RNA sequence: AACCCACUCCCGUUGAAAAGGUAGGGGAUGACUUGUGGAUCGGAGUGAAAGGCUAAUCAAGCUCGGAGAUAGCUGGUUCUC
RNA sequence: CAGGUGGUCGGGUAGAGAAUACCAAGGCGCUUGAGAGAACUCGGGUGAAGGAACUAGGCAAAAUGGCACCGUAACUUCGG
RNA sequence: CCUUGUCGGGUAAGUUCCGACCUGCACGAAUGGCGUAACGAUGGCGGCGCUGUCUCCACCCGAGACUCAGUGAAAUUGAA
RNA sequence: GAUGUCGGCUCAUCACAUCCUGGGGCUGAAGCCGGUCCCAAGGGUAUGGCUGUUCGCCAUUUAAAGUGGUACGCGAGCUGGGUUUAGAACGUCGUGAGACAGUUCGGUCCCUAUCUGCCGUGGACGUUUGAGAUUUGAGAGGGGCUGCUCCUAGUACGAGAGGACCGGAGUGGACGAACCUCUGGUGUUCCGGUUGUCACGCCAGUGGCAUUGCCGGGUAGCUAUGUUCGGAAAAGAUAACCGCUGAAAGCAUCUAAGCGGGAAACUUGCCUCAAGAUGAGAUCUCACUGGGAACUUGAUUCCCCUGAAGGGCCGUCGAAGACUACGACGUUGAUAGGCUGGGUGUGUAAGCGUUGUGAGGCGUUGAGCUAACCAGUACUAAUGGCCCGUGAGGCUUGACC
């Protein structure tokens, strides 16, 4: 079906109070000192200390 | 009062005489109590019980403090029980040891969860045809209310959705045999919820 | 383990080694008239299950022209004598296509002797 | 036999070959009949001469069902086959002779006859 | 509903599914390390481990099972022969899984999947 | 079966498609089907005849002029005291 | 752009067959993916006991379908 | 039209179907009248088999729907 | 400048002028049955043949197969059977085009839900220092149905026929909830049979594709056709009704005062949610006890040091689940995967050796394989990491050393 009022500046900023962004969920490796998501591989390649890839 | 257990799974015992008794398992950890509460500082009366087996990393220090009032060393979660008049001190023990043969009981427990169930199976309703000519609606619910002067939908109506784990209670099962050594309870009949799961045993009021 | 340890109490020995497509008789008991007494239900067994107390077995027998399967329980008390009067080769858990065939399509054959 | 217009022989020797169930006698509407449960047949084939004209309403009983019977225990009698015994006016059968077993669940005080009459 | 039903569809039909792990096994036993999809990879463990048990003991009916649902005779010559007797005393677990970021093009998380020594 | 046609259910209806698709269906040596070229045109053609077809438009097309047709009928008609 | 577009070559194994099921030569992965596996829709598989009681109507679905032999009724324009 | 006219058959029950009655409002002989084998994607009934059509739906398999990343319309809209 | 018209299916909600069940008055009500009239809406209130039909007539039940409103409820929930646009035909009217609320065949039913409404489930903040856990119940939902047998008793009543009131016991139908112990269904992730064809250098063995190729079975899970349970008992106030004392009106009088009995209705009693009950309730326990400056003084603001109780992130997952949310576990370790012993399902695996010319049979022979089921086991994967949440809890009055 169709509307028959537009929504305002208002009710439409309302709706999308709950569309926001979180992924902190970043460690430091303790070698390399390299931030990288936690229970990941680090962009170089080391997880907990040691070289996989 | 009642008594906190755990669901085991159904079995089936046979008597002398020939007859089939379908059975639900029981497994009664011995339930320590962990309050009292008398009417002068709370109002209605009622005793706390819980069930063990859970690891100090895992318990708050304001639960370890509750549980350390009366030396019980509790576990996981806690239950409440209302009763009419009897005594308890703050650290005691219940056992399957106050039931025995017949004495019908009610077992609550949460059910087993259906995800999001429609319409069909959460209240039964019959579907539309599936053959002579009908579109694409055939298990989709019908009608929702009259035309012009309800102005909308009653609340309470029946539609689609969480055929859930709440709360449900049977009524009046019928003990067959207790186990003061196992620790078990034979319920005759089913028992909410699934398998491993939690389980309130308390005496039938109904009667 | 606690209702796999229930079952054991109530498992008391009453049965023989058998197999489907045997020729099975069982005395089963009749509670009737204030007095008990056995009937005896000879057929071919065609189903089996081993669950353990939960163990159920099913033999077709034909009676005045008209078939009749009957499921039994292993363990109940109901269930008194189990003997085997003929076994055969069939190389098959199930023996349902047996519910068509009336006669001499339906005989045993004997590889096992 | 077990729902409106279901076609099943009888077990008798004055009625029909094939009678077919037409109402679930009992409650406001009982969808099933189990053996032992009074149904209303109505004749749809005769055999040449007998007792039950073709195309007569009568009451029947069930007797024998593809269903099966069970008991108070984990055994069922299942038959290959529905059967039923006609009656009369009176819940008494027509005929004199019971074709095919029977099951020992029928008994009642109203049903010594045709127990006693069929060899099971 | 899902109650205690194991296997996961990955939206492939079931001869799909059976053929990309059978796929995906043989070249796990050739590179001995694999850039592939998080769920992939869970999945993957409940098919390449299997086979390095069944490899654990040589025989020709165990050559023949393992060859039928592994069909390569380089996978069939790796196992017997390398794999089987590396893991001659480790009881279980002969590949890990190491989760690696997300996917460029789309978001899938990435996972390698590693045998235990290498 | 290719090929032609389109009897039935469902899907689709903002569709993959301004008339289709998966299943089933009728003719399939003939009053057949089809490629190329040509003839019949606007109160005029073709029509195993429906008022069907005549470039997605048909109880008489499309385009340009009479023409800003005529409308006793709708709608609208803008600064102040 | 799931549509329309005239004509030639057109192999192997089964099959009467240019049908149908697999392959050779040759070409393709159909220009958004990865998850989980609720309701509900679409295209399908199986079904305890009944067997059209559903419905405006057996609509839809289910079942038969191949080669050899035996045998085949009322009627008929004497072909069927 | 009165009309579900009256009788019979089929079914337990038949405004539908088939065979008769003649009181044919308003049949009728090349706008053809009665019959007719074979032919019908034709209309209306009845029978065998068959089955999820239906009692009453239950489970399962794929494409949707739901969550993540990219691209990204629609009719409607006096203001809320 | 459009409010989609009759029937059918799905879904219901409301009135009582009540069809059954419930409590009563009168009766030309002996009993069993009935007729009529008050109170009562708590729950129920049928399947078919015909017809497009609502209605109606039929056969068979049931305790009963209620009357109406709700656009003669319900097409942005479904059909298009009826009326019904275009085609065709019968009868009648009209010379004719054509017409008939006379008949018969055929005939496209669109919308991705923005705002009210409803079924679910989350985020933010508040409840006055902050957390973990349990909770009273203001209030709102769920349920309420009923047949048939036996004892009282073949007693009362009735010439006889015929036959209870009240009370007690048993098991049935419809409905609702819960669960796989059983009986089945499913179970394209388990084991086998087999047709066509391709492939692994060939024999054997095996794997794709042919709807899971076609099937025979089947673990867990789910499920009903299976298992169990429920409708109450009891208390209070009453409707109709039955009254006791009692005058007004020396009698009488159920009422004016007063004192009672009184039915599925009403309020408790049985089950679920329920302090966003801004009136934000209540018990147990845990955590924080350092300074400096400006300006104004419940004193406010700022700088440093501190970050506890706990919560979140993340990961392994769940008989929890659309996303969430909720439950358990993260090496103080059995949360998930694997491995070893079991159980189940399937059915004598492959290969060795003999009989037969050969298919085939035989020690091989309860063997092999075996998803989701149970027990054990750190082999693998869950990092002695990060972010939130602070530093003693304002002011008046009374008791209180
Ligand atoms: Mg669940
Ligand atoms: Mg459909
Ligand atoms: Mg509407
Ligand atoms: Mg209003
Ligand atoms: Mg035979
Ligand atoms: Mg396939
Ligand atoms: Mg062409
Ligand atoms: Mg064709
Ligand atoms: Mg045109
Ligand atoms: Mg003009
Ligand atoms: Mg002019
Ligand atoms: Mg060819
Ligand atoms: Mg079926
Ligand atoms: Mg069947
Ligand atoms: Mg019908
Ligand atoms: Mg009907
Ligand atoms: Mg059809
Ligand atoms: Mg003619
Ligand atoms: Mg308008
Ligand atoms: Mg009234
Ligand atoms: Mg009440
Ligand atoms: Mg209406
Ligand atoms: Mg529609
Ligand atoms: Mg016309
Ligand atoms: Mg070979
Ligand atoms: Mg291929
Ligand atoms: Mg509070
Ligand atoms: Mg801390």
């Amino acid at each position: 079906a169709v509307q028959q009022n537009k929504k305002s500046r208002s009710a439409r900023d309302m709706r999308r109070s709950h569309d926001a962004l979180e992924s902190n969920a970043l460690s430091v490796e303790k070698s390399t000192g390299e931030v990288h998501l936690r229970h990941h591989v680090s962009p170089d390649g080391f997880y907990r200390g040691r070289k996989v890839v | 009062i009642g008594v906190v257990g755990r669901k085991c799974g159904m079995t089936r015992i046979f008597t002398e005489e020939g007859v089939s008794i379908p059975v639900t398992v029981i497994e009664v950890e011995p339930n320590r109590v962990t309050q009292f509460k008398t009417e002068e500082t709370d109002g209605y009366r009622a005793v706390q019980v819980t069930a063990g087996e859970r690891r100090a990393s895992r318990v708050t220090k304001a639960q370890a403090g509750h549980f350390a009032k009366a030396n019980v060393a509790a576990g996981r979660g806690v239950w409440e029980f209302r009763l009419g008049e009897e005594q308890y001190a703050a650290g005691d023990q219940i056992t399957v040891d106050l039931f025995q043969a017949g004495q019908m009981v009610d077992v609550t427990g949460e059910s087993k969860g259906k995800g999001f169930a429609g319409t069909i199976k959460r209240w039964n309703f019959r579907g539309q045809d599936n053959t002579h000519g009908n579109s694409v609606s055939h298990r989709v619910p019908g009608s929702i209310g009259q035309c012009q002067t309800p102005g909308r939908v009653f609340k309470g109506k029946k539609m689609s959705g969480h055929l859930g784990a709440e709360r449900v209670t049977v009524q009046s099962l019928e003990i067959v045999r207790v186990d003061a050594e196992r620790n078990l309870l034979l319920v005759k009949g089913a028992v909410p919820g699934a398998t491993g799961g939690d389980v309130i045993v308390r005496p039938a009021a109904k009667a | 383990k606690i209702i796999q340890q229930i079952e054991a109490e109530q498992m008391n020995k009453e049965i023989p080694a058998f197999a489907p497509g045997d020729t099975v008789i069982v005395q089963v008991k009749v509670k009737e008239g204030d007095r008990q007494r056995l009937q005896a239900f000879e057929g071919v067994v065609i189903a089996k299950r081993n669950r353990g107390l939960n163990s159920a077995f099913t033999v077709r027998k034909i009676s005045n022209g008209v078939g009749v399967e009957r499921t039994f329980q292993t363990y109940s008390p109901i269930v008194d004598s189990l003997s085997v009067k003929r076994r055969g080769d069939v190389r098959k858990a199930k023996l349902y296509y047996l519910r068509a065939l009336s006669g001499k399509a339906a005989r045993i054959k004997e590889k096992l002797v | 036999m077990i729902q409106t217009q279901s076609m099943l022989d009888v077990a008798d020797n004055s009625g029909a070959r094939r009678v077919m169930c037409i109402k679930v006698l009992g409650g406001s509407h009982r969808r099933y009949a189990g053996i032992g449960d009074i149904i209303k047949v109505t004749v749809k084939e005769a055999i040449p001469r007998g007792k039950v004209k073709k195309g007569q309403v009568m009451t029947a009983v069930v007797v024998r069902t593809k269903h099966g019977v069970r008991r108070t225990d984990g055994s069922i009698i299942r038959f290959d086959g529905n059967a039923a015994v006609l009656l009369n006016n009176k819940q008494e059968p027509i005929g004199t002779r019971i074709f095919g077993p029977v099951t020992r669940e029928l008994r009642t005080e109203k049903f010594m006859k045709i127990v006693s009459l069929a060899p099971e | 509903m899902r109650h205690r039903k194991s296997g996961r569809h990955l939206s492939r039909t079931s001869a799909h599914r059976k053929a990309m792990f059978q796929n995906m096994a043989v070249s796990l036993f050739e590179h001995e390390l694999i850039k592939t999809t998080l769920p992939k990879a869970k999945e993957l463990r409940r098919v390449a481990e299997p086979l390095i048990t069944l490899a654990k003991e040589d025989s020709v009916a165990n050559r023949r099972l393992a060859f039928d649902r592994t069909r390569s005779k380089a996978a069939v010559g790796k196992l017997f022969n390398d794999l089987g007797k590396r893991y001659a005393n480790r009881p279980g677990g002969y590949l890990r899984i190491l989760k690696c970021g997300f996917r460029a093009g789309d978001n899938a998380p990435m996972a390698y999947v590693e045998l235990v020594d290498r």
